[PDB]
């Protein structure tokens, strides 16, 4: 059951990378979780395009404090370290399996 | 009468109805009631307060976002 | 010589005085008419040419009144529309030569040649009828009416009420004045300013003036159903 | 004598300067909390009236003080 | 009031109560001084007491 | 010599830039925080109209003084 | 001595000071909401035009006010 | 001749100019700082009665001119 | 007693602050949104030309008195 | 001559613009301030009051003249 | 007498006001723009010079006024 | 003739507008920066004090010359 | 009624006039010299009474010059803090009933009962000894200093140095025409106000007032500490 | 009587105060803008020169004026 | 007449009303930069005091005409 | 003389209602400044 700060170990560095001009797009290979019996490997796109498939819910408009900016830049990374934390998470409930 | 929700990626940590926030804003301190206009912000190390019936708990917020609505 | 003159008659007096201003008046209702029908007759499925310009300044301004409201946009359409489209080709024709050069046939006397809301009775006749029709629509959806700005402090204090009543008998008179004042001063504007180098001065400033005139048109057009509007609510 | 001529003169414009920028402000407040919170329209809109109507009349004050000059 | 002779008069007198309020102020600053120390000393025999 | 009428003329329209000016800022003051805090406007409403009052007693003395030296 | 000629001008200069920055703070406030975003353009463009037509009511009156000096 | 009539006219219009604007700003600047803490009422609000006490006494200081030459 | 003179030159000079200030607002405030979302600059600098359209009609107002004044 | 009287009037009326709205400059942007960082508010009130100290200053200037000319 | 003198003083004096808190504002705006964003200068600044060129042009009409009363 | 009577008034109330909305905006702009930050503490009040110096130096000019034109 | 004037003589010169600031700025440095010993006699670890009133006002003014600066917050303490004492004590004064009805016993003589500030030449003393005390710390901590004050070319702009010298020169005068003036006026406009509803009406006025002297009495001070802190760097 | 001394003693009065609020305006934003991205700075600092520099040409020639007016 | 003694009083206090003002926006837009912004404070205020130098600029030609005056 | 007596007399109403409402909290103020110091005092004094 590991945290956050284990994976920022690795998640840092890639996103360091990709700020900087060495990494232009960033994957995740992670054992996805179908059932207990079926562990397929599965492949995600961690460069923060867009996630709408939600429809963006009520896609309701906010006044951003700190400024567009600062908000993007300071939510990318967090959402890719999540990504990271849920897919890291997964893969351990599906090696169990 | 908002429901608010402390949702921190280990776990959840409050769920419950709550009168008044007294969030630390990145420009300064916002207060957030039950029918609070939009809003969406970055947090900055910092001590936020919840307000129940008159009695106040530091959950005390090392950083993060506050989406309101 | 500019000869700026506030209000002309231009004779014409058989039996009552008839001015200048409805001479123009007449010969823009007959260029509207007569740009009515032939759009009118010619009615196809599909709009060309002439019959497309018309529709579709129509549901332009169409479109702007239910964007302001839609539940009284087709009544109110016929009064505010006929407040555009005559005002418009008045000031576009205030902007053809001849305003003030016609009249040699004893002083110049010129006919008017220009937008008729040069003179008041054009101002004050286009006021209270946006007027009346504001109160009789304001009667007609509020029914009794003077629910608030009659004191009776509902929620909004009685002392402010008696402030709306200043505001609605001054409107009709900002509305006439309005339509005057912009447009007489362009007229003085165009003829004074050419006073000093009329050959390729004027021509910035009279583009201003036909933006001017185009925007008059349609702000006196969206005010009268705007009132309209804050009348019903 | 032009006394009561300026008189006239200067009451209108000088009555009008101060509800001329506060007009200007008062909607242009409004219109920045509507674009920030469109569904409270109808609550703002009508503080707005009761904002402007309220500040044209300091300039009414000034019109009707004149007319009284100018014929009165 | 325009005058040498009152402006010096009033110079004078100011100066004076300047000199008696070094005086008043400079016993506050002893004052100051040993609540410091006080409370200092009091922190370290606390301590070597404690351990 | 209209002196007198000149007085009463200016009094009023110089009364009106202060509160006028006054007026509308307070107007869009108050709509800022409803956009942000619609259920403040029991209280702030208060609070936007004793200030009002206050720009309109700015107001009346000099319409006072209008209507005193206006009638003798 | 041609003193009602400086009322005339006075009257229109005068008249154009709160109207002319009023209306420069109305467009500039309905940009900057438009600018938050497009949907909310058309409606918040009338409550533009509105607001400007009302700033332009106050100066017109020393415009017409000026004419009635002038030439009456 | 009635100079006296017109100096009364400006002190108690002009006078009341900055202020006129000034009460403003103060309670103009409460409103967006209590909207946005509606939980500082026990500062802001005694520090804007502050504001409009200082306001207002060129205010009044132009009143008091006024009675001066008016009597 | 060039007092028309002064007149003339009067009217252009109130004529002038009044729009002038509120233009440079009326730009000011749109080059923030073009910045921001430049995708609606098209349709926002019209308005921006609409805007500046009735400073300049207040404007040139006083140029219509400027040089009327200054000829009959 | 009650040219005297007059120079009372502009010496406390002019001379009040700047302080008079130079108050609200100053209270507003600290009471902004105060809800911002409400921990630091005891430091930024005393710089509020010397900015202040130093305004009124400006407007007694226009009172103790305005004194002088009334004493001669 | 002299006051064709004053006249010529107040128009280019009294005409200055207006653009010149005019100017000011525009370029203000658009610094914080560029600033903001970089990549739109080439637009900001064409729509900059055709805005801020009306400015003068009330200026301008104040300054030939200077000249045809002095002559 | 109290020529020089008037000329105070208008010297000290001409010289105290100008500073006197300038150091309001100094105080609001320093309030302001702190609540951002207290850490730049030290190097803005200095700026500070220097800023309103300057300003208020032109309305000391005022001042001299009201000395000035009350002896000659 | 409702009379004031600038000047002050009172009577009984022993060689030397002895105007206003000698009858009441007199009793004034009396009664700060009677707060050094009356409360600071019976001194105890633990404040009480009297003691910890002059502590708590001792200790925020201390604060509050800390605050503005560290490195000379005792060097300057004795004169930033008779300054205030001074001020205040005046201030407090001048509220005092029979402030200008004293004198009578021929016009009222106004000395004995005004404000050490009203005479401008009190302030104007007290002024200049600050800015002498400002100067010397800043040619005692700068050694020679005064570089800005020198004028010397430098990288910012050839120009400045005389304005910031000029602002220092003024600094005194702005300082003592503040005092001299916040004083002045409170006591006129309190008289004025008797003028004209002699009763119950000046009662906000008047103490608002003596929070303005004391408000002004602690700016003094601190422009006093501003004025050292602009000489420190 | 004088009247020519007047009018230089204005002009300069006028000349300044317009764009003296400007020229303060350009650089105010200026330090805001340089603040939020640096790199521009090479490029923008061009634009301001010439923008500032633009600026009291409209305020010089205002002096020219009280120079012309001055000897004639 | 005392036209020469009016004169000079106008053309100190006005003219410092610009400038005044401009020193006041001046700063206040750097110590908001500076705060936001400490690493390039050195070199803004440099900007800065460029921008200052031209503000007094302007009203120290306002001070000339004072003494130009006082001596004819 | 009436404007003698008016004076003494808004002297003493304001002096009246000025220290009400100051020593309330004044009092309290200087209460918990006495308490303050007293207690410091005091755990110095009983640490040493």
């Amino acid at each position: 059951a590991p945290k956050l700060e284990a994976i920022l170990g690795v998640a840092i560095s890639a996103i360091n990378g990709f700020q900087s001009g060495k990494y232009d797009e960033l994957y995740i290979i992670y054992s996805e979780f179908i059932n207990t019996l079926v562990q397929r490997p599965a492949i995600k796109q961690l460069l923060p395009v867009e996630s709408p498939d939600i429809s963006t819910t009520t896609n309701v408009d906010y006044t951003y404090e700190p400024g567009e900016e600062e908000v993007l830049n300071s939510i990318l990374p967090r959402y890719v370290e999540t990504q990271i934390y849920q897919a890291v998470l997964e893969s351990i409930a599906s090696e169990h399996s | 009468p908002i429901h608010l929700e402390i949702v921190t990626a280990e776990r959840v940590i409050l769920s419950d109805d709550v009168d008044m926030i007294s969030a630390p804003t990145k420009d300064g301190r916002v207060g957030i009631l039950p029918r609070h206009a939009p809003l969406m912000t970055i947090l900055e190390p910092g001590e936020l307060d919840i307000i129940k019936n008159g009695e106040r708990t530091p959950f005390a917020v090392s950083g993060g976002f506050m989406e309101v609505l | 010589h500019v000869e700026v003159a506030a209000e002309v008659i231009f004779d014409g007096i058989p039996g009552f005085p008839i001015t200048n201003s409805f001479v123009v008046a007449i010969i823009i209702d007959i260029f509207v008419i007569a740009l009515a029908v032939a759009a009118t007759r010619n009615l196809q499925m599909v709009p060309r040419g002439l019959q497309n310009v018309m529709e579709f300044i129509l549901e332009s301004l169409y479109n702007l009144f239910r964007n302001i409201n839609a539940k009284y946009v087709a009544t109110a359409f016929p009064l505010v529309a006929t407040i555009f489209l005559f005002v418009l080709f008045g000031n576009w024709f205030g902007l053809l030569p001849g305003v003030g050069s016609i009249g040699v046939c004893g002083k110049k006397l010129v006919p008017l040649f220009r937008a008729p809301a040069a003179d008041l009775n054009f101002t004050f006749a286009i006021a209270v009828i946006s007027f009346v029709f504001i109160e009789y629509w304001g009667f007609r959806a509020l029914g009794p009416g003077y629910l608030k700005k009659f004191f009776n402090t509902n929620g909004i204090m009685s002392f402010v009420g008696i402030i709306e009543f200043i505001s609605e008998l001054v409107k009709p008179f900002a509305l006439a004045f309005r339509l005057f004042g912009n447009i007489f001063a362009g007229e003085v504007l165009l003829v004074v300013m050419a006073f000093l180098v009329p050959l390729l001065l004027p021509l910035p400033f009279y583009g201003f003036e036909v933006f001017v005139g185009f925007i008059q048109a349609l702000i006196f057009a969206l005010l009268t159903y705007a009132f309209l509007n804050i009348a019903v609510t | 004598e032009g006394l009561n001529l300026v008189a006239t003169a200067l009451a209108v414009g000088l009555g009008a300067i101060g509800p001329g920028v506060g007009i200007g402000i008062i909607v242009s407040g409004a219109v920045q909390a509507i674009g920030r919170n469109p569904e409270i329209e109808n609550r703002v809109v009508t503080y707005m009236f009761i904002g402007i109507a309220f500040t044209e009349a300091l300039a009414i004050f000034g019109l009707v003080i004149a007319f009284l000059i100018g014929f009165g | 009031g325009i005058n040498p002779t009152l402006f010096i008069a009033q110079l004078i007198n100011f100066l004076l109560l300047i000199f008696i309020l070094r005086a008043l102020l400079y016993r506050p600053v002893m004052n100051l001084l040993n609540e410091r120390t006080r409370r200092i000393e009091e922190s370290v025999r606390d301590a070597e007491k404690v351990r």
